[PDB]
């Protein structure tokens, strides 16, 4: 991506949301055990084996 | 989030290849840096504003 | 009930340590490996810089993890 | 089921495996972890 | 006795040795081929490193 | 001394061929090397010899 | 004079205050918050020390 | 061109004291390992000078 | 103003204008924001069964849960209404000020 | 090992070490010249560290943080108290531990 702004005299960012999905799933077998497992689809969230 | 030089007004931006499914949208807006914490950080000791 | 692929494996073998090393240690009679082996008034300078770094650093025999060099014979400091 | 183990009793499950999913490249599994003794290798090894 | 008020300060020195960030699950040396390195994951996908 | 005829022996580095074990024939091993100061020698400061 | 390339005297090495790996822009390498500060590593913390 | 350790000890020489004394010679000459090299022995006593 | 540098009370002085000086209030956020420490996985939050303290909470340092909340919060509501339960009371400007 | 690529077991990267793919008979001069001609480090056998049931995929730290529920204090000593957890899936080598 490119993009082009004016002009300013102070350090600035440009920040771009990619906006994606991002989902979470909470599971529960047995009390007290609380068990979670997340995603982002179009940035994948971390490796493992 | 990308850091603009003073008085810069070309802003490239690249992303590494990589799989696009699902992608949804884009959104952007811009702002100082002298107005955003650093990102993940603990304490930070320039952190002047308020 | 097998634990040998936990194991590195140094090439289709496992590589099982031997099962006779578990510790014991007590006052006298238990001794372990690697030894204490190690303005000038004097200004010899050059002998002194050198005697430096071989304070500094390791010399023995059992060191042999890895390889000992080349041709050979079998020596001391046990 | 219910073998005395060792004094308090344990309950037995082989197929008690709830959360199925494992983290590969996109997923990223938080904090689990159901304690179940495997009837075999724990209690044999146990 | 009149000991003015002190700072502390700290640092260290390392020289000669190479830091090293060994691409293992656990940073150990289970091997020369590290698991890490021989997983499926990275087996037959293309990857970008920031 | 400044002046100072020398006899030196250079080793082989390259690792394909460091510890090969050479089987019988007749091979030709050709191997360049630099005569600019600066690189091949070494001075405690540092000055450029050139 | 020496030259770190070559001889692997290094001597920088003091300074350096910290490192994060990213795969894809998307994930840090160690991202199953392994570490302390499991966004980098981090060699020395400056002044914070907490 | 018979000569070696940049003193005037001829390579046979050499050779024939190194092999006598720690069979070291024929797979390239190398610092013998200090074990073997006890206080009445070569290598400890060789002292080459210019 | 000040008419002269002269320290100590002189003829002068008796001249020095006064203005008040420039407000400035100070509250905490719109919500608490960065009250909790959000998506810095240094400190990050833990809420794990007693039994496997493997936390179930997984931040990451690309989220942005204030700003999430802030727009949740504009959706699921109305918003210029306050709420003093949680500072819940979003910030805007005078239009006649920001626009002449 | 399923995913092993030929060339590197080709190259000697994984698969048999320097003791097996080599003849029997290498293998035997070679330990009999030991002594005179080293032929042991002409040939490469490769290592290979284990890939499953070694390591947690799940997210889990390293370095646990433990904080003194209770502190009590005396003109010449004073007293920590700290409530040390271990989770299930998990096991602590005390030697690790430290003030």
């Amino acid at each position: 991506m490119t993009f082009e702004v004016d002009p300013m005299d102070e350090p600035t960012l440009l920040y771009v949301l990619f906006e994606v999905f991002d989902v979470v799933r909470v599971h529960r077998p047995h009390r007290g055990v609380i068990e979670t497992v997340y995603l982002r689809t179009p940035f994948s969230a971390g490796n493992a084996t | 989030l990308y850091p603009i030089p003073a008085n810069a007004t070309n802003v490239p931006i690249s992303i590494p290849s990589r799989n696009w499914a699902a992608f949804r949208g884009w959104a952007f807006t811009r702002l100082k840096t002298k107005e955003t914490p650093s990102l993940g950080s603990g304490y930070d000791p320039y952190y002047t504003y308020s | 009930i097998n634990f040998a692929s936990l194991a590195p494996r140094h090439g289709s073998r496992p590589f099982m340590g031997n099962w006779q090393d578990i510790g014991t240690s007590n006052m006298s009679g238990g001794a372990f490996s690697w030894g204490s082996l190690w303005k000038a008034w004097n200004s010899s300078t050059g002998q002194m810089l050198r005697d430096k770094l071989k304070e500094q650093n390791f010399q023995q025999k059992v060191v042999d993890g890895l390889a000992s060099g080349i041709s050979g014979v079998v020596d001391l400091a046990n | 089921l219910t073998i005395r183990g060792r004094g308090i009793q344990l309950n037995d499950e082989s197929v008690s495996s709830s959360l199925g999913l494992r983290p590969d490249g996109t997923f990223q599994i938080g904090g689990a972890g159901r304690p179940s003794f495997t009837p075999r290798q724990a209690i044999l090894t146990l | 006795k009149t000991a003015v008020d002190s700072i502390t300060q700290k640092k260290f020195l390392c020289d000669r040795t190479l830091w090293r960030i060994p691409f293992s699950s656990n940073f150990m040396s289970m091997g020369a081929l590290t698991d890490l390195g021989q997983n499926l994951l990275y087996a037959n996908s293309a990857h970008a490193l920031d | 001394g400044r002046y100072v005829p020398f006899h030196i022996q250079v080793p082989q580095k390259f690792f394909a061929i460091k510890n090969l074990l050479l089987l019988p024939g007749s091979y030709t091993y050709e191997w360049n090397f630099r005569k600019d100061v600066n690189m091949v020698l070494q001075s405690s400061l540092g000055n450029d010899l050139r | 004079g020496s030259i770190p390339y070559l001889d692997g005297t290094f001597y920088l090495n003091h300074t350096f205050k910290k490192v994060a790996i990213t795969f894809d822009s998307s994930v840090s390498w160690p991202g199953n918050d392994r570490l302390l500060t499991p966004n980098e590593f981090e060699i020395k913390r400056s002044v914070d020390g907490e | 061109g018979y000569n070696v350790a940049q003193c005037n000890m001829t390579k046979d020489w050499f050779l024939v004291q190194m092999l006598a004394n720690y069979n070291i010679g024929y797979q390239g000459f190398y610092i013998p390992e200090s074990y073997k090299d006890r206080m009445y022995s070569f290598f400890r006593n060789f002292q080459p000078m210019s | 103003y000040m008419p002269t540098i002269k320290e100590g009370n002189s003829r002068e002085l008796m001249g020095q204008q006064s203005m008040p000086n420039r407000p400035n209030y100070i509250a905490f956020r719109d919500n608490f924001i960065g009250l909790m420490y959000y998506n810095s996985t240094g400190n990050m939050g833990v809420l794990a069964g007693q039994a496997s303290q493997l936390n179930a909470v997984v931040d990451l340092q690309d989220r942005n849960t204030e700003l999430s909340y802030q727009l949740l919060l504009d959706s699921i509501g109305d918003r210029t209404r306050y709420f003093s339960m949680w500072n819940q009371a979003v910030d805007s400007y005078d239009p006649d000020v920001r626009i002449i | 090992t399923p995913s092993m690529m030929p060339q590197w077991s080709y190259m000697h990267i994984s698969g048999q070490d320097a003791s097996e793919y080599l003849s029997p008979g290498l293998v035997q001069f070679a330990r009999a010249t030991e002594t005179y001609f080293s032929l042991n480090n002409k040939f490469r056998n490769p290592t290979v560290a284990p890939t499953h049931d070694v390591t947690t995929d799940r997210s889990q730290r390293l370095t646990l943080r433990f904080i003194p529920v209770d502190r009590e204090d005396t003109a010449y000593s004073y007293k920590a108290r700290f409530t040390l957890a271990v989770g299930d899936n998990r096991v602590l080598d005390m030697a690790s531990t430290y003030f």
